[PDB]
């Protein structure tokens, strides 16, 4: 359900902003997956192409969420 | 974050 | 819904997030330049420099952990940053907000008011002096805005019905 992949982004999102990194990065992994799971499934090569740009997007998000809770994990008590 | 949400609920 | 819609509508925030996502990643490498729990005041001191209350919020998600690690001084700093989560629009936010104002009304409450109480009797004492009136000052502020959110449960139990009774002496 391409609703359902929108959706997901929406959430991972919104959680990354409200500094719910750990849900954040289930969503994001989850819609990484999904687009990637689907984006097989499209047989056209350009559009293929432009599923493949919007999943290298959400994965610079993705990775930029990681990236911050290292950060915060470098916070020893 | 308010802007940023607004923008991402749009 | 159709692929060229689905994908417009997902990348219209990218940039947006790109931006947040990585000046919040700097602004808390900036703030753990600074970390040390022998002095945590100096990295709370940053975020609040910074002026960035989300990463206020990341940085009291993690020292709300341990409380001996705060000390008197610190409470000046932070019940400021209480004051603006307890009234975000986000809950989660209030709900940080709230862990912070309980760790500080049981670890600190008894000793500042010890100090205030204390017949009249040397700097770093009087400079904690004043911190003790500060702080009172500053949490009988928080305290109205706790009392004008403890019925908001209704019957049931909430974060604000603790405060306000935490908050009871004031």
């Amino acid at each position: 359900s391409l609703q359902m992949i929108v959706e997901n982004v929406k959430l991972a999102r919104e959680y990354a902003l409200l500094g719910n990194y750990d849900s954040a990065m289930v969503y994001y992994q989850g819609v990484l997956d999904q687009m990637n799971k689907y984006l097989y499934s499209v047989k056209d090569t350009h559009l293929r192409q432009k599923w493949q740009q919007v999943w290298q997007e959400i994965n610079v998000e993705a990775k930029q969420v990681k990236d911050i809770m290292k950060t915060l994990e470098s916070f020893k008590l | 974050i308010e802007e940023a949400l607004q923008i991402i609920h749009s | 819904l159709v692929d060229e819609d689905a994908m417009s509508q997902i990348r219209k925030g990218h940039d947006t997030m790109f931006v947040v996502l990585t000046s919040r990643h700097k602004n808390l490498d900036t703030v753990r330049a600074v970390w040390t729990t022998g002095d945590i005041k100096t990295s709370v001191d940053s975020a609040v420099a910074i002026n960035d209350l989300s990463v206020v919020v990341d940085l009291l998600n993690i020292v709300n952990q341990k409380a001996s690690l705060w000390k008197l001084d610190l409470c000046t700093t932070v019940l400021p940053q209480i004051e603006k989560l307890l009234q975000s629009k986000y809950e989660s936010y209030v709900q940080t907000g709230c862990t912070s104002l309980k760790l500080i009304l049981q670890r600190f409450l008894p000793l500042i008011t010890d100090i205030l109480a204390a017949p009249p009797s040397d700097i770093s004492r009087e400079e904690r002096l004043h911190k003790c009136r500060l702080c009172f000052k500053q949490l009988k502020s928080i305290s109205g805005l706790v009392k004008s959110k403890s019925g908001l449960s209704g019957r049931h139990g909430s974060a604000f019905r603790e405060l306000h009774l935490l908050m009871a002496s004031l």
